[PDB]
């Protein structure tokens, strides 16, 4: 089979600079015939089909905004996009189609290098109506920061906790190129009663010093 | 542009067989200049070609090596549609399944993905499907307010959530789920808004579970103390 | 139904080898719209009247058009035995379809 690898895994560049990602094939899928090269890229977006941008190597699909473009000998190709906007962050695939089995490249993902933003931290304590079912969910959340490292830490009544909590991340968002983080600890009913002080410490490199949020369970 | 409607069931039984199906528009599924293909795509492998049906005077098909002998496509002309029959599942093809148009119009057998199925996850497990519970994240104490509801405890993937059935947008945030211990899952989904709003705008979760026909709408309102 | 194709007939080659696989179809003034020829159930190429030859990306590496009006398979490997279909679509005689078995040595 034709092997496909691509470079660089990851790249991040400022709004409105050039981007540009490499593909190679391990042969050539260039056809003497008829001159052609049997190559194309995509754009993915999460929760998203792939979506052709390029194929024949050079040849920009209709409703393709002209910013993007493609080039390459039989067997090293280029994408490029000249001026790289919000919301052409996602992960970029190339492909050739020139002999069976047709196969992909592992992806390049492209994201927007901004200027630093804290996230903004709110808590919220479990609802009256997942008590009642016998399970206590308190969640922590960072919303719109850049960069993406973060870290949030649980504690309750001043005790650290490990292996009760779990997280997940956003992709970059395609307007403000910010992330946001949801954090989940979740305690047996029982265990919930027993203590007072829930709090969520957050470390940001927009942030002077690690961030707080709590709450004094059944008090406002 | 043509378009492309995957249905079919995501969760399939160790051992038993994955049937999905692409309604195709706007093109004809016996047309000589394109081939209908399906593709899969997971976090280990990356996007892989499994196989593909065309019509060049005769039906002529190709199949992935790995999964020769469990794969078979085929095109309905009358419904204008093709289906994959994959054969003997193990958690090896967990994975999203696309269905896909190749456009075969300089050269006749072969060219690129130009149109694209929406993708079905499919999820091989001999669990059963379980609805979520769906609980409020309340807002309470700069002008801005965080809200949201949290969708726990389903089985398979995925949910769809929406806020004010669908009227809100701006500002929304639905998290990728997570696996927990007992082998369910659970997401958050919020959205910020202007405090000043709280006392008057009404905030709805529209939840839907579609492999346990689960729709869940909740209200999501300051708590009073 | 009043034409008829010659083949290449049975032919034996060498494993690594090249062979040519040809058809002839005579005895019709018939339009010829497209071949398909096929190892056993397989396409391998067409040759289309108004837009030329296509070669499968499953052989485009190792078949290549010509001499004449047939088809060169290079590289040669043992499962390359068997059966072979030149499939001639004509207006307004029909279908025609000949045949040539390859049996690849060593």
């Amino acid at each position: 089979d034709i092997v496909m690898t691509q470079s660089p895994d990851s790249l991040a560049v400022s709004l409105g600079e050039r981007a540009t990602i490499n593909c190679k094939s391990s042969q050539t899928v260039l056809y003497s015939s008829n001159n052609k090269k049997y190559l194309a890229w995509y754009q993915q977006k999460p929760g998203q089909p792939p979506n052709l941008l390029i194929y024949w190597a050079s040849t920009r699909e209709s409703g393709v905004p002209d910013r993007f473009s493609g080039s390459g000998s039989g067997t090293d190709f280029t994408l490029t996009i000249s001026s790289l906007q919000a919301e052409d962050v996602a992960v970029y695939y190339c492909q050739q189609y020139y002999s069976t089995p047709f196969t992909f490249g592992p992806g390049t993902k492209v994201e927007i290098k901004r200027t630093v933003a804290a996230p903004s931290v709110f808590i919220f304590p479990p609802s009256d109506e997942q008590l009642k079912s016998g399970t206590a969910s308190v969640v922590c959340l960072l919303n719109n920061f850049y960069p993406r490292e973060a870290k949030v830490q649980w504690k309750v009544d001043n005790a650290l906790q490990s292996g009760n909590s779990q997280e997940s991340v956003t992709e970059q968002d395609s307007k403000d190129s910010t992330y946001s983080l949801s954090s989940t600890l979740t305690l047996s009913k029982a265990d919930y009663e027993k203590h007072k002080v829930y709090a969520c410490e957050v470390t940001h490199q927009g942030l002077s010093s690690p961030v707080t949020k709590s709450f004094n369970r059944g008090e406002c | 542009e043509v378009q492309l409607q995957q249905s079919g069931p995501g969760l399939v039984k160790p051992s038993q067989t994955l049937s999905l199906t692409c309604a195709i528009s706007g093109d004809s599924v016996s047309s000589n200049s394109a081939a209908w293909n399906w593709i899969r795509q997971s976090p280990s492998r990356g996007l892989e070609w499994l196989g593909k049906t065309y019509y060049r005077f005769k039906w002529y098909s190709d199949y992935a090596v790995s999964v020769k002998g469990r794969i078979t496509i085929n095109p309905d002309t009358s419904k204008n549609q093709f289906s994959l029959q994959l054969n003997s599942v193990t958690p090896e093809d967990t994975a999203v399944f696309y269905c896909t148009r190749e456009s075969t119009t300089y050269d006749l057998l072969a060219g690129p993905f130009d149109y694209w199925g929406q993708g079905t996850l499919v999820t091989v497990s001999s669990a059963s499907t379980k609805g979520p519970s769906v609980f409020p994240l309340a807002p309470s104490s700069g002008g801005t307010a965080a809200l949201g509801c949290l969708v726990k405890d389903y089985f398979p993937e995925p949910v769809t959530v929406s806020w004010n059935s669908g009227a809100l947008t701006s500002g929304v945030h639905t998290f990728p789920a997570v696996l927990q211990s007992s082998g369910l899952y659970s997401l958050s989904s919020v959205v910020t808004v202007p405090s000043s709003s709280l006392g008057t705008q009404t905030y709805i979760c529209n939840v839907n579970h579609k492999p346990s026909n689960t729709k869940v709408d909740k209200k999501v309102e300051p708590k009073s103390c | 139904m009043t034409g008829t194709i010659e083949t290449t007939g049975n032919i034996s080659a060498e494993k690594g080898g090249s062979i040519i696989l040809q058809c002839h179809l005579s005895s019709t003034t018939a339009q010829v719209t497209q071949v398909n020829w096929e190892q056993q159930d397989q396409l391998l190429a067409i040759c289309n009247a108004d837009l030329g030859w296509h070669i499968s990306p499953s052989f485009k590496d190792r078949v290549a058009p010509g001499p004449g009006l047939g088809l060169t398979l290079q590289s040669l490997t043992v499962n390359d035995t068997g059966e072979y279909f030149c499939i001639y679509h004509t207006y307004p005689d029909g279908t025609y379809t000949g045949r040539i078995f390859l049996e690849v040595l060593e």
